[PDB]
């Protein structure tokens, strides 16, 4: 009755002609107002296969992302090696809002509702919808702030775990807060801070989790091995800063005392690696004035080391994958078919 | 693991080739062909298919975790060592070599003492020749004063002879001068298959 | 075409460390892991990491943490290795590889379809010496042999004609030995006529390059 099909989508969203917060003003443009009554048709005895490691709606997020940077994170200068352009650098509002993905005529999403997928193969419970739930795209790195949660319980996510060149995204059934402040009146010095006893409680679930799905060996957390910054620590943007914050105590072993608050040292940078592709950006000075941002870490990315053979053990470092894996962490139960 | 059978292959050109691969996790496996001085190339993926450039001579094959690589037709280009590959765990290699058939030919053997200038040097190295034999198999033998030398010495093969088809073989046991001018009597014996009964070519120190 | 330019082998002592790049072209060189694998003679390819040029993050095998150290120039698709602390068990063939599925999309990195041409790298405690040439000398059916020991040369390799090239037939020119020592040997042998042995010369022409070494040694019965 259908078949496997890209397409292009079209976006929805809840953006009003009043706000002028950037990523608000982008979908007033670019999206149509969300459906006012969303009708979810329940698929009778049916059975679908899903492959979120390769779902082409990824890839239409991607470039819609790239033209939000563009108009809402436009840096003062750009380095891309073989030349530097300068440029205006106008204040930055920026504040993601859920976005929806929807299908054209002639098409259709397929929703898997199986409590427990992990992204890979066939599914049980399968509805039709024409749009996706509102989807924000928080660019970030090692952790996953402010998405949608595991509807079971924890969920580890890859294209094949025994393949340490593939992805790991873990999904927590309970986001934890991540709270960052950087103080007014050195102006870069920033901090972040946990609930140790949440937190490291997420841990053990986790690692648990982990080691289910590599015969009952010993799960250990290590740093990252190297690369840039934006690599080995977690990067996000906050009211316009790019934090850049510490992560070796999160992922602390023994505390898997150990149940008071942790705080991750940050720092705030105006000359930052691009991710939409290659080059150096640079942004103007940090605003005066405390900055706080406070997100819900709803996942995590991880890679697992590699060259075992001996042991015994298992070692897995936060980060990093690729930028399209934040939307894959969020695109992951749907599909795209034709109708015929 | 991976574990990779047989060690080393001696073939003639035209016979097939079939090297074995035994795993226990099972994944796209691929197999690589090295030629002497050269970067390994790949050969097949998947376990059964082919890259581009490469003939249908190669062929792969699976059951359970065993998967096997074969070589119909041998020629010239195909001779290297291979390995298999599971993600990034190879196997031990296979180094499959040429040997064209030919009847049988004894070694000639021949021994030579230290000569006086690396004496003069203080160190002194005696060495036993096999030449122009096949097939490749052989056994050397050295005593000193009736004294077998087990790890004393080195050997060193050619490949296999272009005009001939024959092989070649040299060894080399090293003492200390003093220890040269504690013995007498220095032998080699070869043992192979065209020699009825082994030969031993030896020489008494400080005799013309 | 896809082309991975690698730097030149070389020679290390042991204790120092060594670096060697490789330059990726004929595709976009952010779009899958750069890997480095060493072969040495008779051993097992060991697959040291990989590193993503995106980001420059990096997969260490553990038996390498702690001395190995990726990292790459994005702008001019280069990717760099050091390894520190070389011991003999380092001395190997040097290459780095790139996966044949490679596109914006996604990848696959073990199906190694691309090769740097190599880095031959060794590392001991020898410093390159030139040998010293002794004669096998031939003795009184019709043929006898005779040869030249080219004895204790590091590093290899060296060359053995005879009579200037002019005697090519029953020439037998072994592979080197590595001896305990960390000097190279091998010998070079030829079958004449015995009755030539008397009037016709023999002549031992070495070459060893890497010491600048060019030796004629004549061979005559003793
Ligand atoms: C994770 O998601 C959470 C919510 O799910 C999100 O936290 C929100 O952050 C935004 C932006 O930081 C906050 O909105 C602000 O509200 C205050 C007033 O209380 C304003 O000061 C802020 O800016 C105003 O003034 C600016 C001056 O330049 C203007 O530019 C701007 O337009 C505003 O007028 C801003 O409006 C929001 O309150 C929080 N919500 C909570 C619950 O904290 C967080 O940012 C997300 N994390 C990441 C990394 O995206
Ligand atoms: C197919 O779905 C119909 C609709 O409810 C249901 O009655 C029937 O049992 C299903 N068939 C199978 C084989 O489950
Ligand atoms: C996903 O779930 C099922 C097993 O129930 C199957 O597709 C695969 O083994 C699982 N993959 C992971 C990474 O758990
Ligand atoms: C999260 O999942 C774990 C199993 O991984 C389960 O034990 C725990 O109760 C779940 N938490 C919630 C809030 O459901
Ligand atoms: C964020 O941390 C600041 C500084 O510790 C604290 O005052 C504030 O209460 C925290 N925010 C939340 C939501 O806990
Ligand atoms: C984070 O802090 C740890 C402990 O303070 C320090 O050793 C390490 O250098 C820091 N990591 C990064 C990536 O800056
Ligand atoms: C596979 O290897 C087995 C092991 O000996 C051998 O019997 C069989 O012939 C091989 N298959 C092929 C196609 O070479
Ligand atoms: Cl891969």
């Amino acid at each position: 009755v259908w078949k496997d099909a890209d397409t292009t989508l079209f976006c929805a969203s809840d953006a009003k002609a009043h706000e002028t917060e950037c990523h608000n003003v982008w979908a007033t443009h670019a999206c149509v107002p969300t459906d006012p009554n969303p009708q979810e048709i329940h698929l009778e005895n049916v059975t679908e296969n899903f492959n979120m490691w390769k779902n082409n709606m990824v890839e239409q997020m991607q470039e819609d992302v790239i033209s939000l940077w563009d108009q809402c994170l436009q840096p003062c200068v750009k380095l891309t090696g073989g030349s530097v352009i300068k440029q205006a650098c106008p204040k930055i509002s920026f504040d993601p809002i859920p976005i929806h993905y929807c299908t054209p005529a002639g098409y259709v999403i397929l929703k898997c509702n199986d409590k427990n997928f992990n992204g890979t193969g066939p599914c049980k419970n399968v509805s039709s919808v024409q749009c996706t739930h509102g989807i924000k795209p928080v660019v970030s790195t090692q952790l996953l702030l402010n998405g949608s949660l595991a509807e079971e319980e924890i969920i580890i996510r890859s294209e094949n775990l025994t393949n340490n060149a593939k992805t790991i995204i873990v999904h927590l059934n309970k986001s934890v807060e991540i709270n960052c402040t950087r103080p007014s009146n050195d102006i870069r010095k920033a901090y972040c801070e946990i609930n140790g006893t949440k937190w490291n409680k997420v841990l053990k679930q986790v690692t648990e989790k982990l080691k289910e799905h590599f015969n009952n060996k010993t799960i250990i957390f290590q740093p990252p091995s190297g690369g840039d910054l934006e690599i080995t620590m977690h990067h996000f943007n906050c009211r316009g800063e790019f934090f850049y914050c510490n992560t070796t105590q999160l992922f602390n072993n023994t505390c898997i005392g150990c149940n008071g608050t942790i705080t991750l040292p940050c720092k705030i940078k105006q000359i930052i690696n691009m991710w939409q592709g290659t080059g150096q950006a640079m942004y103007a000075p940090p605003i005066d004035g405390k900055i706080n941002c406070v997100s819900n870490i709803t996942g995590i990315l991880l890679t697992r080391d590699g060259g075992a053979n001996n042991t015994s053990n298992e070692t897995f470092r936060p980060g990093g994958g690729n930028i399209k894996d934040n939307w894959r962490s969020e695109l992951y139960k749907y599909k795209v078919v034709q109708i015929e | 693991v991976l574990t990779q059978s047989p060690a080393t292959l001696s073939l003639s050109p035209g016979e097939t080739a079939i090297i074995s691969c035994r795993t226990s996790q099972s994944g796209s496996l691929a197999w690589y062909q090295q030629r002497p001085g050269q970067a390994p190339r790949l050969v097949i993926y998947s376990g059964s298919t082919r890259a581009a450039g490469i003939p249908d001579r190669f062929s792969g094959s699976r059951w359970g975790a065993d998967y096997n690589l074969s070589i119909s037709n041998l020629e010239s280009g195909d001779f290297g060592v291979y390995y298999c590959q599971q993600y990034e765990f190879f196997g031990q290699g296979t180094k499959v070599q040429v040997d064209i058939k030919r009847t049988v030919a004894a070694p000639s053997v021949f021994i030579f003492p230290p000569s006086d200038e690396q004496l003069k040097s203080g160190t002194a190295s005696v060495v036993c020749l096999l030449n122009n034999f096949y097939p490749r198999e052989a056994k050397v033998q050295w005593k000193v004063d009736n004294a077998l030398q087990s790890g004393n010495s080195q050997e060193s093969v050619t490949e296999q002879d272009s005009k001939d088809s024959t092989y070649s073989l040299s060894s080399t046991l090293t003492l200390s001068k003093a220890d040269y001018e504690k013995h007498k009597v220095y032998a080699c014996e070869v043992t192979h298959q065209g020699l009825s009964s082994p030969v031993t070519k030896s020489f008494n120190r400080g005799e013309c | 075409q896809v082309r991975l330019s690698q730097s030149g082998g070389q020679m290390k002592k042991p204790g120092e460390s060594m670096r060697l790049s490789c330059r990726a072209s004929g595709y976009e060189f952010l779009n899958c892991p750069i890997n480095w694998i060493r072969l040495a003679p008779g051993r097992r390819p060991e697959w040291m990491g990989w590193l993503k040029p995106r980001g420059g993050a990096v997969n260490y095998a553990r038996k390498f943490q702690g001395r190995v150290t990726m990292t790459r120039d994005v702008y001019s698709d280069t990717a760099f290795l050091e390894l520190r602390s070389l011991t003999s068990d380092d001395t190997a063939v040097y290459f780095c590889t790139r996966g044949k599925y490679c596109t914006a999309r996604d990848y696959y990195n073990w199906d190694f379809e691309h090769w740097g041409r190599g880095a031959p790298v060794t590392v001991s405690s020898a410093s390159t010496k030139g040998p010293s040439v002794f004669p096998l000398a031939p003795s009184s059916g019709g043929t006898a042999a005779l040869g030249c020991l080219v004895k204790d040369y590091f590093p290899e390799p060296v060359t053995v004609s005879w009579n200037s090239g002019a005697l090519t037939s029953g020439v037998h020119t072994f592979p080197a030995v590595l001896q305990s020592s960390g000097l190279y040997s091998l010998s070079s042998v030829v079958t004449v006529p015995s009755s030539s042995l008397g009037t016709q010369t023999y002549i031992c022409n070495v070459n060893h390059k890497p010491s600048n070494t060019k030796v004629d040694k004549r061979v005559e019965p003793k």
